[PDB]
């Protein structure tokens, strides 16, 4: 009774922290398997904010009077 | 001490020998000499012991828990269901693992005390181990290391389909 008074634990205080544990690293296998499914989507159709490789930028197109009128 | 209910003891019967002859008896001297050596002193110690003992007053308790409800009723993956699920199963596995050990006791205990006719009031303990065992036998026993408790429900499923069937071709 000494020993467990002075030095281990109580199965609650080890329980609970099981139960917390799980819980955390539940969060992050769901966000896992969730990011790469999002990676793949994002890759194939394009829509995110992801995979956009720059393109032109059209501030330099500068509509203005030339000299030929057929363009 | 214990419950006389489920650890059992049948009366004891002894009889009374009557001496035919006259030497007599080195053991009735020799016993009276173990009582008057042996008997005496070790008594004196353990009433002291006893004493010291009934001083001060110790307690220790039963750990109890309660009923989390099953693994029936968690879901897909839901960790914080099954942890409570699997660990409440495997204290039903540990007790149940000595229920076992008390029947078999029970067994060995027939064995010894009822002497070289076995058959006789030994019937009724045998028939209710090959009771018990046979449960065990049906319910937690090829399903091997990696037992978690979903292996378990697994075999339940897949016998009670079997029987299913079975009594399907029956009907």
């Amino acid at each position: 009774r000494w020993i467990a008074r002075t030095f281990f634990d109580a199965p609650e205080k080890n329980y609970e922290r099981t139960m917390a544990i799980l819980q955390i690293e539940s969060e992050k296998a769901e966000l896992r398997l969730k990011e790469l499914e999002v990676r793949r989507l994002m890759r194939a159709k394009g829509d995110g904010p992801w995979f956009q490789y720059p393109t032109i930028d059209k501030a330099l197109i500068d509509h203005s009077p030339k000299a030929t009128p057929d363009n | 001490s214990w419950d006389k209910d489920v650890y059992p003891e049948p009366p004891r019967r002894t009889p009374a020998p009557s001496p035919q002859t006259s030497l007599p008896n080195p053991i009735t001297y020799l016993t009276k000499a173990f009582d008057l050596l042996v008997d005496r002193p070790v008594t004196l110690v353990r009433e002291f012991i006893e004493r010291q003992h009934a001083k001060n007053k110790y307690y220790y308790y039963h750990r109890e828990f309660r009923r989390v409800p099953d693994i029936t009723e968690c879901h897909e993956k839901d960790v914080l269901c099954m942890f409570e699920a699997e660990m409440q199963w495997k204290r039903d596995y540990k007790v149940d693992q000595e229920i076992v050990n008390i029947i078999q006791e029970r067994l060995k205990a027939c064995q010894q005390r009822e002497g070289e006719s076995h058959r006789q009031n030994c019937a009724k303990e045998l028939q209710q181990f090959t009771q018990v065992v046979k449960a065990y036998q049906d319910r937690y026993h090829d399903l091997g290391a990696h037992y978690s408790a979903r292996k378990c429900l697994a075999k339940q499923k897949q016998r009670m389909l079997a029987e299913r069937k079975a009594t399907k071709e029956a009907a």
